């Protein structure tokens, strides 16, 4: 299994000094996750830097209009959704790059908030079907 | 909607924590 690791979206930095913090737990986070997925066996690769610009500049379109909501609930699924989304086309493009492999996507998403970062890892269905 | 200034990253901060818990995502923080 081919396993394409985004390049992670941080959203919200007041100051650039902010978003590269945000970027280097976000990256040793996805960094400690790509170590154990190929002691489960699996190759890990990556998106090229157009593609991960792409994302970045979706997904905080999507997470930026879902502050809209009016509840937490409602917020939740609003992004929940769009990280769906970008893990589902993730894989289309790793699959079109790597046709002879199956293929799972990982995403990662960083914040800063009240001077800390909070990062996560959002597995795609595929890697989810695999680590079972 | 968010109408207040620290509304975004609370709103996102509070996602990652759950879906880190009720979804079973993988979570870090400084």
């Amino acid at each position: 299994l081919i396993v394409a690791v985004a390049s992670p979206v941080v959203v919200a930095a007041h100051s650039p000094e902010d978003e590269e913090r945000a970027e280097k737990e976000a990256e040793r986070l996805r960094r400690r996750f790509a170590e154990e997925l190929r002691k489960k066996g699996f190759e890990v690769v990556e998106l090229d830097e157009e593609t991960d610009e792409e994302l970045r500049r979706w997904l905080t379109k999507a997470i930026r209009e879902a502050t809209q909501a009016p509840t937490q609930e409602e917020f939740n699924q609003a992004v929940a959704e769009a990280i769906e989304k970008a893990l589902e086309r993730i894989e289309e493009i790793a699959r079109r790059r790597h046709p002879d492999r199956e293929v799972a996507a990982v995403l990662t998403v960083a914040v800063v908030h009240d001077g800390e970062v909070i990062a996560t890892i959002f597995a795609s269905p595929r890697l989810r079907e695999a680590l079972k | 909607k968010c109408n207040t200034a620290t509304c975004a990253t609370q709103r996102l901060a509070n996602f990652l924590v759950h879906s880190s818990n009720n979804f079973g995502a993988i979570l870090s923080s400084t």
